[PDB]
């Protein structure tokens, strides 16, 4: 199902990147531009976390210019079937801007670079300062929803989600023990040079990815002529999978991701779901911590968050 | 917060959008989905847990 396909997408993207390097050995125009385009996307994404609305809009325009150049394919890179990088195969749609059955590999490649850079900003910056996820998320949603970058009526955001599934599996319903090797692998516990990262580094990754997932799944397109490429139903579904876990299978990983999905995103959650969001917050921050057998600092942080919501924003989840 | 707090500022609920509803609305006529949401419509909160399918917008209110 979706799991299998996202794994296949993730490995198709690996081979695409290898094949871009192979092309550059025989394509001089590709060789002369490909590296600079990659570096300019990564640099621009890296400047979002430390910038204001106007500066961030400029970085977004820069990325859109590079992707526009890639789509025109003046470097004459090989073409590829984009169905290798979306969950469900797409057939032509009437009125769509781009119904071509093939896209330039340089274009797909740089979407992948863009998605990889966004993921890295969540991990490296939102892990310490979760507030920095929001501008990265805005940029992701703005770029992927650009009418010129839609393929057969919908965005290519499956390239980003395929990677999210790798690095934060709990957002997609996966569970495991932090005390077993198989469990750490199911939870996305990362490795650095073959050895498990520290628990503290693992929880920082989960914090940044929790906040980054919310940043891309809780965006407002009502006042925009663009379509939402990853709408809030996916936020609702992800939170539900976490908060319905049987008590024996609950891990601090889930609780850390959950706090990061929620904190600072309550107002947006309520805007989309109103009173249903209140009931879901009650489940996430009152019922879920109460029925967790191992009362950890991670479990307790969810309860403290409920207290703060009541003391600060005046929201009564009880 | 000591006194009454008003959360929703706009005048009335947001305009209808399918983006918050289930990807395929054919699931709302399933007995399973109806049962998950039955408790919410009645009591206004989740008892058996959070429904895995997001609500229809008609089931939500924004007057608080
Ligand atoms: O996530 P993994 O399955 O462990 O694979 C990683 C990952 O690539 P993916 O984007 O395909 O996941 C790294 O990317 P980041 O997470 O850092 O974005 C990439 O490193 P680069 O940053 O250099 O692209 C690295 O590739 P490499 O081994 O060439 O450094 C590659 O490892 P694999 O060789 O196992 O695919
Ligand atoms: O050559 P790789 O094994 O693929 O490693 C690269 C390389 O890192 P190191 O040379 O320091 O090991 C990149 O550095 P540059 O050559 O671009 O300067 C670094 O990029 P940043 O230093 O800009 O972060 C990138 O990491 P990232 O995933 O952030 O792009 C990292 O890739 P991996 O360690 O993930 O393989
Ligand atoms: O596509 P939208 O979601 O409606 O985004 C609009 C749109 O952006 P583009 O410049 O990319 O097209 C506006 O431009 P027009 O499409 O109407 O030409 C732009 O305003 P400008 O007219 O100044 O380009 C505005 O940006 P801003 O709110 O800063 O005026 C921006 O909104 P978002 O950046 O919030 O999506
Ligand atoms: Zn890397």
């Amino acid at each position: 199902g979706p799991h299998m396909r996202y794994v296949e997408i993730h490995r198709n993207l690996k081979g695409l990147r290898k094949y871009m390097a192979e092309q550059a050995k025989t394509n001089l125009k590709l060789k002369q531009r490909m590296g600079d385009m990659r570096r300019e996307i990564r640099k621009s994404v890296g400047q979002l976390t430390t910038g204001g609305m106007a500066a961030n809009k400029d970085k977004q325009q820069k990325i859109k210019s590079i992707l526009t150049e890639a789509l025109s394919n003046q470097v004459e890179s090989a073409l590829v079937d984009p169905n290798n990088f979306v969950v469900e195969p797409r057939k032509p749609v009437e009125g769509a801007t781009n119904n071509d059955p093939l896209l330039p590999s340089i274009f797909v490649y740089l979407i992948n670079i863009f998605a990889k850079a966004a993921i890295s900003q969540f991990i490296n910056e939102a892990g310490a300062r979760p507030e920095t996820a929001d501008p990265v998320g805005i940029c992701v949603a703005a770029i992927l929803s650009e009418p010129d970058f839609l393929w057969r009526g919908a965005s290519l955001i499956d390239i980003l989600i395929a990677k999210f599934r790798i690095v934060c599996p709990v957002l997609f319903g996966y569970r495991g023990s932090e005390k077993t090797e198989q469990g750490r692998q199911r939870l996305g516990w990362w490795k650095e040079s073959g050895q498990w990262i520290s628990e503290q580094q693992h929880m920082d990754r989960m914090t940044g990815l929790g906040a980054g997932f919310a940043a891309i799944s809780l965006r407002k397109f009502a006042l925009s002529k663009k379509q939402n490429p990853y709408p809030p139903r996916f936020y609702w579904m992800a939170m539900a999978k976490i908060v319905n876990t049987p008590p024996a299978e609950i891990s601090n990983t889930q609780c850390v991701v959950l706090k990061a999905m929620v904190q600072n995103y309550e107002a947006k959650f309520i805007e989309f779901y109103g009173s249903a969001a209140i009931a879901a917050l009650r489940t996430a921050l009152i019922d879920f911590p109460a029925r967790a057998p191992h009362k950890s600092a991670a479990v307790n942080s969810l309860e403290v968050l409920a207290q703060m919501l009541k003391r600060d924003t005046g929201l009564d989840l009880g | 917060d000591g006194t009454l707090v008003r959360i929703w500022m706009p005048d009335g609920a947001p305009a209808y959008t399918a983006d918050t509803e289930a990807e395929d609305p054919k699931v709302y006529e399933d007995e399973g989905v109806k049962r998950q949401w039955q408790s919410f419509l009645e009591k206004g909160r989740f008892e058996g847990g959070m429904p895995e399918v997001p609500p229809r917008r008609e089931w939500c209110v924004w007057d608080f």
